[PDB]
C-alpha cells in the first residue's frame, strides 16, 4: 500500500535520472550521426533506440502528473466535505446523515431550478 | 487547507516542465532562420535550459511537500460506493459542493466589482444592537464590552493589547463620537469624556473619527461594524512606520488604507 | 492483430460512445439507475475480467482458452459470467443440470446486475462466493426472483458485498464470510432494507440464519426458526414474507 | 395627464433600482451556506428562498414596466420629431409661479417652526446634561 506522498518521492528521482540518461544518449546519437554525416564514420558501435527513453520519460510525466491530481482532488473533497458537512462518521447516525445529503441535494436542485426560471423569465 | 494551492502549483511546475522540454526538442528541431551576422539564436537553447533549470523548482515541492499523511478515510465520502450498491443514482453530493463553491466565489467577485453603485437616492431594536456586538466580539484579542449606563443609546468600551482602550457611542448603528484612552478611564460611576492624551492617542481619536464618518454606508450597519472593528484591530502593533523613518513625528500612524506607515503623510 | 493501431472516428460518433447514457445496449428495461459510458462500460468490463480471471486462477478452479475468456465453469455444468461482446450482446448459454431451468438465466441477470455499472469490485467477491450449490439452488433462485425479476418497503431488494460496509449498522461484523462446506456455513445471503434497514445475520447450522429493529428482528427471526414449518433449505421463501411483513 | 418628464424620470430610476436589486442578489446569494452547516436546517434557508422569490417577481415587473415605457416614450414622438437642440445643446405659469411661492412660504414658516423644535430639543439635551 503505497501513498501519493511516497510515490511522488520515489518518483521523482527516477525521473530525474531518467532526463539525465536520455539526455546523455541524445546527445551520443547526435554526436554520431554528425560523424556520420558531416565527417568521417569514427563511432563504430551502435546507438540506442532512442525512442524509449523519451517515450518512457513522458509515460512517467503522466504518471506523476494524474497522482498529483488525484491528490489534489482528495484534499479538496476532504474541504469540500468539511465545509458542507460537520465531521461526524463511524459521530454522526448514518441514514440521518444520508437524509440530510439527500435534504442538502434537493435543495441545491431547488436554487439552480429557481435562478433558471428566473433567467427564463428574463428571457 | 492551503495545502490544495501548493499541489496545483506543483502540477502547474511539472507541466512547465514537459512544455519547456518539448519546445527545447522542438527548437533543437530547427535551425538559423536568418542571422546573417551570427547563429546567436544558439544562445536562446541555453535559455532554454534555464527553463528546464525550473524543473529545480519542481524541487521546491519538496518544501511543499509532507502535505497530507493522515487517516480520515476521504472525510465521511463514501456512501453508495462502500455502502449500498443499490444506492446508485453519490456523485451529486461533489456536484452540489462544486457548484456551492462556483457561486460563492462568483458572488464575491460581483459584490466586489459592484463598488461602481448607480443608485443615486431614495426618492420617487436593542436586543439587535447587543446581538451585533456580540457577534463582533467573537475575534480573539478584542474583548469588548458594553454597559449602557445612560440613555437608550449604545455604550461600548474596546481593549485589546494594551492599556489604550477605546469607547465608541453608538445609536443602534455608526457609532460616532469615539473617545481612545491609553492608560486611564471608567472614573466616577460609568464612562467619562476626559478625552485627555499623549498629543498623540488624541491623534488617534481624530483618525478614528475620520474613518467612522469616512467608512459610513447608507445602509447594512452589520459591514459597516465590520469594517470599524477590522480598522481599529488594525493597529495591534505600532511598531512600523515605512515611507519614511520611525521618528517622522511624535509617533507614526495612521493605516487607513489596510497599512500603516508615517504620519503626516495624508 | 493483437494491438490497436490509430483507429480513427469522424463525427458526433464521438460524443455517442462518450455521454454517460443509462442504456446497456439492448436496455432489457428491467434494472439501470446510473448513466454509464459506452467507454466506461468497456473498460469496468475488461477490468472485471481481469479481476475475475486472477481471482479464478488464485484459489478456485478455472477453465481452458479459447476465443473469449470463459472460466465461468459451474458445479455440474454451465457457464454464463461473462459479457464477451459486451458491446454487441451478452449471449452464453452453455447448459444447466439442475435448477439454481429458468432459474440459471436468474442467476445470470443477477450477476450481470452485481457486475453492472462497476462502482467497484464487489461483483467479483461476490460471484466467489457463489459455490455452493446446497442452499442456493431454490433459496438463491428465489432471492433472485426478488432482487431484480418485478416480484409482487413492500419487500425492497436488498444485497452487498461490500469490505467492512459501514451502511448496515455494526454489532459484529466478522472477518470476511463467503461460503462454510461445513456444519456452521457462513453465508451473508443479502442485505437487509425495509422502505430504514438492518444487517442480516445468517449462520447455517444445518445439522438459514441461526443467529430499535435490532430488538425485535433477531427475536422475531428466532421464533420463526423455532417454528421451521413456515412456507433442506434455510429460509428461500419465509425470510421474504418477514421482511415484507414482519419487518414492521 | 401627460406626465412624460415624470415618466423618464420613474425610468431612470426604474433602471437604477434594476441595477441595485442586481447588487442585493448578489449580495444575498453569496451568503447562502450548506444547508446542514450549523442551524439553518431550513427556516432562514428557505425565509431566504421567499425572499429571493419575490426579488424575482418584483424584477420581472419592473422589465415589464422598463419595456412599457420604453414603448411610450418611443410612442412619444408627436411633433418636432427630430429636435435637433440634443447637439445644440445652449453654450398658465404664472398661477404655477404663484402656487410655488406660497408653497416656500409655508415652508419658511415651517422651518421657523421646526427651528424652534430643535432650539426646544438641544434645550432638552442640555437638561439631560446636569442629569445624574
Amino acid at each position: 500500500d503505497f501513498d501519493p506522498v511516497q510515490r511522488y518521492k520515489m518518483l521523482i528521482p527516477q525521473l530525474k535520472e531518467s532526463l539525465q540518461t536520455l539526455m546523455k544518449v541524445a546527445a551520443q546519437n547526435l554526436i554520431q550521426n554528425t560523424n556520420i554525416d558531416n565527417g568521417q564514420k569514427s563511432s563504430d558501435a551502435p546507438l540506442q533506440r532512442f525512442d524509449k527513453c523519451l517515450e518512457e520519460f513522458y509515460a512517467l510525466c503522466d504518471q506523476l502528473e494524474l497522482c498529483l491530481r488525484l491528490a489534489h482532488e482528495c484534499l479538496s473533497q476532504s474541504c469540500d466535505s468539511a465545509k458542507h458537512s460537520p465531521t461526524l462518521v463511524p459521530s454522526l447516525p448514518y441514514p440521518q446523515y444520508l437524509a440530510v445529503i439527500k435534504a442538502q441535494i434537493t435543495c441545491a436542485k431547488d436554487i439552480h431550478t429557481a435562478l433558471l426560471d428566473c433567467a427564463n423569465k428574463v428571457t | 487547507g492551503v495545502n490544495l494551492e501548493a499541489f496545483s502549483q506543483a502540477i502547474s511546475a511539472i507541466q512547465a516542465l514537459r512544455s519547456s522540454v518539448s519546445r527545447v526538442f522542438d527548437c533543437l528541431k530547427d535551425g538559423m532562420r536568418n542571422k546573417e551576422t551570427l547563429e546567436g539564436r544558439e544562445k536562446a537553447f541555453i535559455a532554454n535550459f534555464q527553463d528546464n533549470l525550473h524543473s529545480v523548482n519542481r524541487d521546491l515541492n519538496e518544501l511543499e511537500r509532507l502535505s497530507n499523511l493522515v487517516g480520515k478515510p476521504s472525510e465521511n465520502h463514501p456512501l453508495h460506493n462502500s455502502g449500498l450498491l443499490s444506492l446508485d443514482p453519490y456523485s451529486q453530493l461533489l456536484q452540489a459542493y462544486k457548484w456551492s463553491n462556483k457561486l460563492q466565489y462568483h458572488a464575491g467577485l460581483a459584490s466586489g466589482l459592484l463598488n461602481q453603485q448607480s443608485l443615486k437616492r431614495s426618492a420617487n431594536p436593542q436586543y439587535v444592537d447587543d446581538v451585533i456586538s456580540r457577534i463582533d466580539r467573537m475575534f480573539p484579542e478584542m474583548s469588548i464590552h458594553l454597559s449602557r449606563p445612560n440613555g437608550t443609546s449604545a455604550m461600548l468600551l474596546v481593549t485589546l493589547g494594551k492599556v489604550l482602550k477605546v469607547i465608541v457611542v453608538m445609536r443602534s448603528l455608526f457609532i460616532d463620537r469615539t473617545i481612545v484612552k491609553g492608560y486611564n478611564t471608567e472614573d466616577g460611576k460609568l464612562d467619562i469624556w476626559s478625552k485627555s492624551s499623549y498629543q498623540v492617542f488624541q491623534k488617534v481619536t481624530d483618525h478614528a473619527t475620520t474613518a467612522l464618518l469616512h467608512y459610513q454606508l447608507p445602509q447594512m450597519p452589520d459591514v459597516v461594524v465590520r469594517s470599524f472593528m477590522t480598522w481599529l484591530r488594525s493597529y495591534i502593533k505600532l511598531f512600523q512606520a515605512p515611507c519614511q523613518r520611525c521618528g517622522k513625528f511624535l509617533q507614526d500612524g495612521l493605516p487607513p488604507t489596510w497599512r500603516d506607515f508615517r504620519t503626516l503623510e495624508a | 492483430r493483437s494491438w490497436a493501431a490509430s483507429i480513427p472516428t469522424i463525427h458526433s460518433a464521438l460524443n455517442i460512445l462518450l455521454l454517460p447514457s443509462p442504456t446497456p445496449g439492448l436496455v432489457p428495461g428491467l434494472a439501470g439507475s446510473y448513466l454509464c459510458s459506452p467507454l466506461e462500460r468497456f473498460l469496468g468490463s475488461v477490468i472485471m475480467r481481469r479481476h475475475l480471471q486472477r481471482i479464478i486462477q488464485q484459489e478456485t478452479l478455472q477453465l481452458i482458452n479459447s476465443n473469449e475468456p470463459g472460466v465461468i465453469m459451474f458445479k455440474t455444468d454451465a457457464l454464463k459470467c461473462r459479457v464477451a461482446l459486451s458491446p454487441k450482446t451478452n449471449q452464453t448459454l452453455q447448459l444447466k443440470v439442475t435448477p439454481e431451468d429458468e432459474l440459471q438465466v436468474l442467476e445470470k441477470f443477477f450477476e450481470t446486475r452485481v457486475a453492472g455499472p462497476p462502482f467497484k469490485a464487489n461483483t467479483l467477491i461476490a460471484f466467489t462466493k457463489l459455490l455452493g450449490a446446497p442452499t442456493h439452488i431454490l433459496r438463491d433462485c428465489v432471492h433472485i426472483m426478488k432482487l431484480e425479476l418485478f416480484p409482487d418497503q413492500l419487500k425492497w431488494n436488498v444485497q452487498f458485498c461490500l469490505t467492512i460496509p459501514p451502511s448496515a449498522p455494526p454489532i459484529a461484523p466478522p472477518g470476511t464470510p463467503a461460503v462454510v462446506l461445513k456444519s456452521k456455513m457462513l453465508f451473508f445471503l443479502q442485505l437487509t432494507q425495509k422502505t430504514v434497514s438492518i444487517i442480516v445475520p445468517i449462520i447455517y447450522d444445518m445439522a438459514t440464519q441461526q443467529a430499535n429493529s435490532s430488538v425485535a428482528a433477531p427475536m422475531m427471526v428466532s421464533n420463526i426458526l423455532k417454528r421451521f414449518a413456515e412456507m433442506r433449505q434455510g429460509e428461500c421463501t419465509i425470510f421474504a414474507a418477514v421482511r415484507d411483513l414482519m419487518a414492521n | 395627464e401627460v406626465n412624460t418628464a415624470t415618466l423618464c424620470r420613474i425610468g431612470q430610476e426604474t433602471v437604477q433600482d434594476i441595477v441595485y436589486r442586481t447588487m442585493e442578489i448578489f449580495q444575498l446569494l453569496r451568503n447562502m451556506q450548506l444547508p446542514n452547516g450549523v442551524t439553518y436546517h431550513t427556516g432562514t434557508y428557505q425565509d431566504r428562498l421567499t425572499k429571493l422569490q419575490d426579488h424575482l417577481r418584483q424584477l420581472s415587473i419592473l422589465f415589464r414596466k422598463l419595456r412599457l415605457v420604453y414603448d411610450k416614450c418611443n410612442e412619444n414622438c408627436g411633433g418636432m420629431d427630430p429636435i435637433p437642440v440634443e447637439q445644440l445643446i445652449p453654450y398658465e405659469r404664472r398661477e404655477i409661479v404663484e402656487v410655488n411661492k406660497k408653497l416656500k412660504q409655508k415652508n419658511q414658516q415651517l422651518k421657523q417652526i421646526m427651528d424652534q423644535l430643535r432650539n426646544l430639543i438641544w434645550d432638552i439635551n442640555a437638561m439631560l446634561a446636569m442629569r445624574n
